């Protein structure tokens, strides 16, 4: 596997008109999938990282914004990274995006980490334009290979025993931090239960306790649930993505939780900015912002 | 009394 | 449960401008769901019907075309009916459609039959506009109730021991006609396996044996598979829907299989006609056509 060559051809289009494709060989991509899939398994399903590190939310195929995102916070291993899932779908270039990410996960397995968003699942991959991208540029079989790699992704990360991170949010079933570690991989993302909620759930100001989720899957939780949880596990922050926010970062439960969204103009239907959370060794968090375009 | 089709 | 009243308010909009809603009470609809769900279970998962009967394919929420469909072949119990699934989603009025159908299933449990299309599943209901319809006109809970009713639908029907009917097609795993009867309800529609294939699979001229399905789920089968199957079970026809066809009916494997699609202008993106297969007691099949609109 010629990792450096791959990364090279990928980074090459850096600032060269919006949406210039990078077409690796399907054999190179399988390499990325299988050799990273290895790494994901040998590593814990519930990661335990340490500052400093930059954190990112949904990228959703917007590859050139992922470039600006590194261009702004520093390409690896300059900066350590945690991504909160939702890498493919909706965007124009899911293939480049997920490849560059799976590549860095292999190059720097210890300074680069990837969690699993709800869109890292064949159930919605097929629908929201990732399976289509594969089918168009490569073939069905290859997409079937990604979903064998995604099925082995980490679900959550706990930075410095203080920040708890996952794509969606909390779950009525998440009481023991071990329930997460007991989750066996590889695995699909269910309709109900702990794993599902971890990737689907949402914060809601108006909700008290556990309410129905407008998504039609999982629940919504309120500011009480957040505090009662941060207190049961001695955590000071919850960092998650999953939801578009105007500024790129947005607070909930009075800064007891933050929402990160790294893709500016989620579909050209938002004019929202993208954010990324810088976390120095002292746990002093700052929000580098990738403005859209006016 | 068995299977066939019209036009 | 005031069944007659319900049917009455439903049929009332018959020919009264395109897309005039009929808003039952959520309590009436639960009645339709629960009292039909009862019927579906007490009846076999693999039905055994007898001519005469009209057969229909996808309706996909196009309610006024479902009216014309009865207006043309006769409202029950004038004619016996078998529907091949895909009742909701995409169309404008899934609610009226599925209600009128669940109603007739209760009124004439023995002269009216409904199978399960791939869209009778919460996995895609949510996405392609049925869950949205419920959420808009009623509430999430109600949609959650439909998916408890769908989960108890019949999978296939064998008319007069000669015609074999299902929404999608055949499966590499369907060797014993008992494998279907062994299927326990209520049940979700899986990603792989027999049940899935029965609702997802497709015919393909260019395929020899079992090929990959462009849908990203299940397989495609060729004309050999059809013949070798009709011969292993002494059947003379396979009737299925699942796929749009220009004329409403379309032959495959040289009339050894037919595809029925009952929704004209599947999305206003086809200008295709809708078909329905009249089958008299002698097994003389004719195709009543519902032309679109020019
Ligand atoms: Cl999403
Ligand atoms: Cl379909
Ligand atoms: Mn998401
Ligand atoms: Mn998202
Ligand atoms: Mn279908
Ligand atoms: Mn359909």
């Amino acid at each position: 596997l010629n990792l450096d060559s791959i990364i090279g051809r990928l980074l090459e289009v850096q600032g060269s008109r919006p949406g210039k494709n990078v077409q690796l060989t399907e054999n190179e991509i399988r390499g990325l999938c299988l050799k990273s899939r290895e790494i994901f398994l040998s590593q814990p399903i519930l990661l335990e990282l340490e500052a400093p590190l930059k954190i990112c939310g949904d990228i959703h195929g917007q590859y050139y914004d992922l470039l600006r995102l590194f261009e702004y916070g520093g390409f690896p291993p300059e900066s350590n990274y945690l991504f909160l899932g939702d890498y493919v779908d909706r965007g124009k270039q899911s293939l480049e995006t997920i490849c560059l990410l799976l590549a860095y996960k292999i190059k720097y397995p210890e300074n680069f980490f990837l969690l699993r968003g709800n869109h890292e699942c064949a159930s919605i991959n097929r629908i929201y334009g990732f399976y289509d991208e594969c089918k168009r540029r490569y073939n069905i079989k290859l997409w079937k290979t990604f979903t064998d790699c995604f099925n082995c992704l980490p679900i959550a990360a706990i930075v410095d025993e203080k920040i708890f991170c996952c794509h969606g949010g909390l779950s009525p079933d998440l009481q023991s931090m071990e329930q997460i570690r007991r989750i066996m991989r590889p695995t699909d993302v269910p309709d109900q239960g702990l794993l599902c909620d971890l990737l689907w759930s949402d914060p809601d100001k108006d909700v008290q306790g556990w309410g129905e989720n407008d998504r039609g899957v999982s629940f919504t939780f309120g500011a009480e649930v957040v505090a009662k949880f941060l207190h049961k596990h001695d955590l000071d922050l919850i960092c998650r993505a999953h939801q578009v926010v105007e500024d790129g970062y947005e607070f909930f439960a009075k800064r007891q939780l933050v929402t990160l969204f790294s893709a500016p103009n989620y579909c050209g239907e938002f004019d929202n900015a993208g954010a990324m959370m810088s976390v120095d060794e002292t746990l002093m968090c700052s929000f580098q912002i990738l403005k859209p375009a006016d | 009394k068995k299977l066939r089709f019209d036009i």
